[PDB]
């Protein structure tokens, strides 16, 4: 599951000037339960994003 | 009044400690059961 | 002939059948082909297990999307090899030894296998020399070790990458030896930032960068640390001069081993980790070391999953380290940076015989005051600062000022606050904290201790508030 | 279930019956034992889903 | 020969072998025969999985006690079908579509399959029209939607069924359209009670009742919601007049699906639920909807296991609703009825563009006062209200009065207290709670806000206790 989300989100990038200079900004949304920000998928995704 | 109020607060903190300890023991037992469920689920998936 | 045949493909794990007498050894690299034009590539497969009946279970280092069962698998006869020598400095490498900075570079260097045994026990010697950084909290409470093992523990998003870039700035810039940085299962934006920033600081020419990032399959994330370790081991054992090794999230290594564990047919351990957690962590961490006369100063970032320091992975990483800086999200939420937990962090050379009587005594008094403040925080939250003793109120004021003075404006954090960074000598740190403990600044507000340098910055920010030291 | 069948036979004859189950917690624990010995995956508090 | 043959009987799940070329499709109904004259019956088996080797795994809708291996299984060639049309109003049905009220009734009606696809995305349209009930807490904090999806979450014994009956009394009695009730895994005594109560109130002639209750195999408890939903979808798509749909404990549908998944030999997810939990929930819930011009106002009870709102079943149910009323055991213990949690409940039309600026402002101020009261529960629990600031004492008194004033004497509660129920218009609720938030009733005791209606009842009870508005 970490590989799932990490390879999904790592494709959002700011390209170099030789590659066109395009951008893909990412807004993943994660719903916690009972404010448990320290669950499995929440902590997986918090460590992937900027 | 301060003596009476502090005795009341001591009894209240006692009851709160008791309830919190009950909840903590429930969560401890639940954590052990859930961990065993995951371990046995993996072991049964591989068997 | 002596060729193999793909039999099963389950994600990153590939089963391969060989003819009798041609079974490849464990850890051998094998080559398979993916001919689909959109994904055409050459898969490298590391032999992980001998399954029996001539079968072999391997882990792929590239994604196996497009792989067909039955294709030919070539045994290369050796493990994964990476280039070694002085020529790897100044370039960015793959987990396989391919140069990204300049494709085709290093193909004719000497190549070392990434799988080694650690140095013999009769070659190890304890390191007890202080490495001075300029950070008040590190210099005072977790002094680093020349040629020793340093770690940065922390949950997701506290200070680890910023702190390790700060230490690359402080330790590696005016350094006289070789640096090796291993990006292990981290962000590619941060790797590009580090590459560009080393290039501008004119320090990239002394650094070898090896990246395997989060988008890679678990095989690359398992082996990239071994590749960078092999480069650092060459610089230690052959060149013989003062290596610096930085590994960003060694935990990812461990995590990669747990992504393929059940696919390799291993019953899971306690918290979902592989049964061989401590054994693999030990066979890797025992190569990251200094021998007698051959120094490697190591600095690793250790991700603490879900902020839980009792998690098996950091809990078994703890035993491999000489100094540990532990970052808390509770300190992070209060705005204190670096978000070091002073009561959970440690160092083996924080000893009167190494750092001196005054250093040690000031550190102990700071720790005692912070511990008493932690003990009083609950009463202060419920009952208020008024129901404390006069001595306890004095200690609480001193402790708030101390915990704010431990923070610092870091060189690598100017991109977050706009304020430039500060370097504080260790003698100034010790003297300032001795004054704080005695109570010489009990009249200065809590602010003016926050994100400053030494005592001169303290005076300036106090007078900018209407105070005098 | 034995007691309930003995009671239901009378109930369907027009009679009025009162059944007491000294412990349904202990019946639940015995059923959990039987289900774990049948290798059925447990749920909350290791109790069967049924 | 094209008939099947029973091979395995694992509880209410049956494996059936068919000749090659005569394998029934998924969801097809099959008929086996139990001939033990004490338990003689015809088993309806619903095809669930294709196992291979011409085997099929089916779920039985009747208990398989007395089923022998090898008996003949007849494929009906189609799924389970229920009667539809106007004739289903006023009668009680099985999950199979058999009239319990009058056996044999509706056999010549039009019959619809209980397996439908949800409406196409282009036919869907958001519903933002407020359905006024007359309950203060519902009309103020979680206004219901005409043509939308309402749910009542709660633990054991907090008042979900009493609230379903209250909403029947309020909405379905003055209702100009058709109503459908689905008893799913609930008490049979409650089904009899509702049957008699709807017959007395002259509402039965408009209501279609479908019951699969606690004493049914998990297949019946899994399919009865689909049967009742098929009747409701006929009333929506083939007549187009304002359907009402009440579903008591859709969680029992989820729990029966979990039992079946365990019996089908699937790998369990977390907790113990089926891997297809959210998929089954979505397939069922996406059919319970209003299309463009065709209204179905849904009303579901959702049981919360062991008072755990993070349980996967209620957690996956939460995302399918426009309005959620959460019943708390904390609120229930104080005696406040309905035991609604004002801070955990929500509604998608609580928005200034739908309910108005004054409604929204009053609701937000009530929520702010109640949240501030909740943030102080530890200090109040240990020390009482005597240590707070004056701001906080004032807020805590206002919040106590607000939380007692959210209770109400319900029409469904007269069977418990003998006290008749009250209806409060939403304008009166807004005005009253505005005056409570501003502090117009700070002198009135905490009681006299408890279990009343509008401001007139507040005045009467206040002066019966000794105060004046
Ligand atoms: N010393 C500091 N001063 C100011 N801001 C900081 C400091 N350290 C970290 N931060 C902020 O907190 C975030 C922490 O990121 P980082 O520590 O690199 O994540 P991780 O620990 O997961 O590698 C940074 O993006 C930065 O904005
Ligand atoms: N509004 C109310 N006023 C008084 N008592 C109530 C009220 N609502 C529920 N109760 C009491 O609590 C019980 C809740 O029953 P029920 O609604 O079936 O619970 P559940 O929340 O488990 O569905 C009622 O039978 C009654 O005893
Ligand atoms: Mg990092
Ligand atoms: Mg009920």
């Amino acid at each position: 599951v970490f590989y799932l989300h990490s390879r999904l989100l790592e494709r959002c990038a700011k390209l170099s000037d030789d590659l066109g200079g395009g951008s893909l900004t990412g807004l993943p949304i994660i719903e916690t339960k009972a404010n448990d920000i320290s669950a499995y998928i929440p902590t997986n995704v918090i460590s992937i994003t900027d | 009044s301060r003596q009476r109020a502090m005795k009341s607060a001591t009894d209240n903190a006692d009851d709160l400690i008791k309830a919190l300890t009950l909840m903590a023991n429930r969560e401890r037992q639940a954590q052990i059961t859930q961990e065993i469920s995951e371990i046995v689920g993996g072991a049964n998936a591989l068997a | 002939d002596t060729s193999g045949r793909v039999v099963r493909v389950t994600g990153p794990v590939v089963d391969v059948e060989f003819p009798r007498g041609s079974i490849p050894e464990l850890f051998n690299a094998l080559h398979a082909e993916i001919t689909f034009e959109s994904l055409a590539k050459t898969l490298t497969l590391e032999v992980a297990q001998h399954l029996g009946d001539n079968l072999v279970r391997t882990i792929s280092l590239q994604p196996t999307d497009g792989l067909v069962r039955g294709v030919e698998v070539i045994d290369t006869g050796r493990s994964i090899s990476v280039p070694v020598g002085e020529g790897v400095k100044g370039h960015v490498f793959n987990a396989l030894g391919d140069c990204l900075d300049e494709p085709g570079y290093g193909e004719k260097f000497e190549h070392w296998s990434i799988h080694r045994k650690p140095p013999a026990f009769e070659e190890l010697e304890p390191r007890t020399e202080m490495l001075e950084t300029g950070l008040k909290v590190v210099d005072l409470l977790t002094p680093y070790v020349r040629g020793g093992k340093i770690a940065l523990f922390g949950g997701a998003g506290v200070g680890k990458t910023v702190l390790i870039q700060e230490m690359i700035n402080r330790i590696a810039r005016n350094f006289g030896g070789t640096s090796v940085f291993a990006g292990v299962g981290e962000r590619t934006r941060e790797g590009n930032d580090l590459w560009v920033e080393l290039a501008e600081a004119n320090v990239l020419k002394d650094t070898a960068l090896v990246f395997g990032q989060m988008d890679e399959p678990p095989g690359t994330r398992m082996r990239v640390a071994l590749s960078a370790l092999t480069m650092a081991e060459w610089f230690r054992d052959e060149q013989g001069q003062d290596v610096l090794l930085f590994i960003d999230n060694i935990f990812r290594f461990t995590q990669a081993g747990s992504e393929v564990s059940t696919l390799l047919g291993r019953m899971p351990s306690a918290v979902g980790y592989q049964p061989t957690l401590a054994d693999e962590m030990g066979e890797l961490q025992e190569r990251i070391t200094s021998t007698r006369g051959r120094s490697i100063t190591s600095m690793q970032a250790v991700y603490v999953p879900a902020d839980d320091y009792t998690d098996p992975a950091p809990a078994t990483t703890f035993a491999h380290l000489d100094a540990t800086t532990e970052l808390s999200r509770a300190v992070f939420s209060k705005g204190i940076f670096p978000a070091v937990d002073p009561l959970a962090s440690s160092s083996t050379i924080l000893d009167p015989s190494v750092v001196g009587d005054e250093h040690y005594r000031v550190a102990q008094e700071v720790i005692r005051i912070l511990q008493r403040y932690k003990d009083l925080q609950d009463i202060i939250a419920i009952l208020g600062i008024d129901e404390l003793s006069e001595e306890d109120k004095q200690l609480v004021n001193r402790a708030r000022r101390i915990e704010r003075f431990l923070s610092q404006n870091m060189m690598a954090a100017e991109q977050f606050t706009g304020q430039p960074g500060s370097t504080v000598p260790v003698k100034e740190t010790i003297e300032a904290f001795d004054r704080l403990c005695k109570g010489d600044f009990d009249h200065v507000p809590e602010q003016a201790f926050f994100l400053i340098g030494g005592l001169d910055d303290l005076a300036k920010k106090a007078e900018s508030l209407g105070a005098k030291l | 279930y034995t007691g309930s069948a003995i009671a239901q036979h009378w109930m369907y004859e027009g009679k009025h019956v009162l059944i007491i189950f000294d412990d349904l917690t202990k019946q639940a624990e015995a059923y959990r034992a039987i289900s774990l010995l049948l290798r059925r995956p447990p749920g909350r508090e290791a109790y069967p889903g049924d």
